[PDB]
C-alpha cells in the first residue's frame, strides 16, 4: 500500500506537470479562436450579424 | 506394567503423528492465509491505481 501511494504520488505530479503545460499550449489556441467566438457572441446578443 | 509401557510408547507415537499432521496442517493455513493477504494486497494496490 505504501509503494503504491508513493508510485501513485510520483505520476499525479508528473501528469500535473504534463497538464499545466498542456495547458499552456492550448490556451494559445484558446487565444486564436477567442476573436472568432466573441464576434459570434457579439453578434447573438445584438441579434444581428456584428 | 507391560502393557503400560508398550501404551505409553504408542502413546508417544501417536503424540509425534499428531504433531506432524498438526504441523502439516498449520503450513497449509499459513499457505492459504497468505495466498489469502496477498490477493487482498494486490486487490488493494490495484484499487489504489
Amino acid at each position: 500500500r505504501a509503494q503504491a501511494s508513493g508510485e501513485v504520488a510520483q505520476t499525479l505530479t508528473q501528469a500535473d506537470q504534463q497538464l499545466s503545460a498542456q495547458g499552456d499550449q492550448v490556451r494559445s489556441g484558446l487565444e486564436s479562436s477567442v476573436d472568432g467566438l466573441s464576434a459570434k457572441l457579439a453578434s447573438r446578443i445584438l441579434g444581428v450579424d456584428v | 506394567l507391560a502393557d503400560a509401557d508398550a501404551m505409553h510408547a504408542k502413546a508417544l507415537a501417536d503424540a509425534k503423528a499428531e504433531s506432524e499432521k498438526v504441523t502439516e496442517e498449520a503450513k497449509q493455513d499459513s499457505e492459504r492465509i497468505a495466498a489469502q493477504l496477498s490477493e487482498q494486497a494486490g486487490s488493494e494496490a490495484e484499487r489504489i491505481k
